[PDB]
């Protein structure tokens, strides 16, 4: 039915947190640990089968 | 029928006001700000040209 | 800050500026005089 | 081999294990001071100069 | 007070001074540069 998608320009943006630059590296230096890390889960972390 | 016309884009706000907090971070500091909290900005103050 | 000594927004975080002997009636039979707005609480922000 | 490093248990097959002698790793607190100085930045930026370090 | 000859067009009066703006390129380290930026009379803070 005579239709297509065209691309011209794509950009990756980010809304950074503005703060004093001391704790900006201090808090992540605590986050750079073997036990102190990050992990995330979804509500549908469930597996699918058909 | 295919005419080579274009779309004009805008928005509709009408009831609320904008808020631009004085502090370095735009979060709700309240009456006690951050940028104007400093004593150098407070007593011997600048003006405001806009 | 000494200019807020009257205004009490800078003088004591939020409760103990008045007579602290009247806090009884607020936590125990408060429903009649639900009064935490007559003395409005100060604003606080780190710097 | 059942007594060499095993560490004999209270019940021959337990349920929930404690923390003693089951090698609980303690990596030492990695201590760094500061990348930039806070006390050196407040004095300048409020009175005059702007920086990027 | 500024008085000039009559102008034919809406022409800009480009008003300057001899105001100072000096920058020192600070460098305590091989790899990073501190930019000490200041317009001297017109406070940057």
């Amino acid at each position: 039915d005579g239709a297509s998608i065209k691309f011209d320009s794509i950009c990756l943006y980010a809304t950074f947190f503005p703060m004093a630059h001391n704790t900006a590296s201090t808090l992540e230096a605590m986050l750079r640990n073997d036990t102190n890390d990050q992990s995330f889960n979804d509500y549908l972390s469930a597996a699918n089968m058909l | 029928t295919a005419v080579d016309s274009i779309t004009q884009k805008k928005f509709l706000c009408d009831r609320t006001l904008w808020r631009i907090p004085f502090s370095s971070n735009f979060m709700s500091m309240g009456a006690l700000t951050d940028l104007g909290q400093n004593l150098l900005y407070a007593n011997s103050a600048h003006a405001l040209d806009m | 800050m000494p200019q807020w000594s009257y205004m009490h927004i800078s003088g004591q975080d939020a409760s103990e500026y008045l007579s602290p002997g009247l806090v009884q009636f607020a936590r125990a039979t408060e429903t009649y005089f639900s009064l935490n707005n007559k003395f409005r609480n100060p604003t606080v922000a780190p710097t | 081999q059942a007594a060499i490093t095993t560490t004999p248990r209270n019940n021959l097959n337990p349920r929930s294990w404690p923390a003693a002698l089951v090698y609980q790793e303690s990596p030492a607190p990695t201590t760094v001071v500061l990348p930039r100085d806070a006390q050196a930045e407040v004095q300048m930026t409020n009175s005059g100069a702007q920086l990027a370090g | 007070t500024f008085e000039v000859d009559p102008m034919d067009e809406p022409t800009l009066l480009y008003v300057l001074f001899e105001v100072f703006d000096v920058v020192r390129v600070h460098r305590p380290h091989r790899g990073v540069i501190e930019t000490v930026y200041l317009r001297t009379p017109f406070s940057a803070g």
